[PDB]
């Protein structure tokens, strides 16, 4: 289901699932450091 | 529950020759015409 | 009263009789529908009524 007409007022709107994706953790060896980076895959960085 | 003649046709303005007698109905619908 | 006479001929339906099966919008898609359709290139009785019919 991509488009729906509003029952109250006849206007065609698009319903789309909003931001979602996978999360990857980039880390060095846990003995080297505990700092990590996070890669939110497939999403624009304004969404997160 | 109409009973019609063996050759039903509309008179136009009336509907006498189509069905001889009318009795208990079950549905009705009045809307904008099909044929323009 | 009886005043109507019918004459029967036969013609070809070609590709006439396709309708929208459901009121679900679909754009740029090939969709398969199993429904009661008029078969393509079918013999369609052409009746002339001049005034058991
Ligand atoms: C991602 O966001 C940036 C923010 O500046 C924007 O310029 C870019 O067009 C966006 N890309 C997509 C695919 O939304
Ligand atoms: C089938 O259609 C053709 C073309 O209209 C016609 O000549 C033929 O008689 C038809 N056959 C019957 C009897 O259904």
């Amino acid at each position: 289901t991509d488009a729906v007409r509003d029952p109250q007022t006849l206007e065609i709107l698009d319903i789309t699932p909003c931001s979602f994706g996978g999360v990857s953790v980039i880390t060095p060896g846990t003995n080297t450091s505990n700092q990590v980076a996070v890669l939110y895959q497939g999403v624009n960085c304004t969404e997160v | 529950e109409f009973q019609f003649c063996n050759d039903p046709f509309l008179d136009v303005e009336s509907e006498f020759r189509v069905y001889s007698s009318a009795n208990n109905c079950t549905f009705e619908y009045v809307s904008q015409p099909f044929l323009m | 009263v009886n005043l109507i006479t019918r004459t029967q001929s036969y013609t070809n339906s070609f590709t006439r009789g396709v309708y929208y099966p459901d009121k679900v919008f679909r754009s740029s898609v090939l969709h398969s529908t199993q429904d009661l359709f008029l078969p393509f290139f079918s013999n369609v009785t052409w009746f002339h009524a001049i005034h058991n019919p």
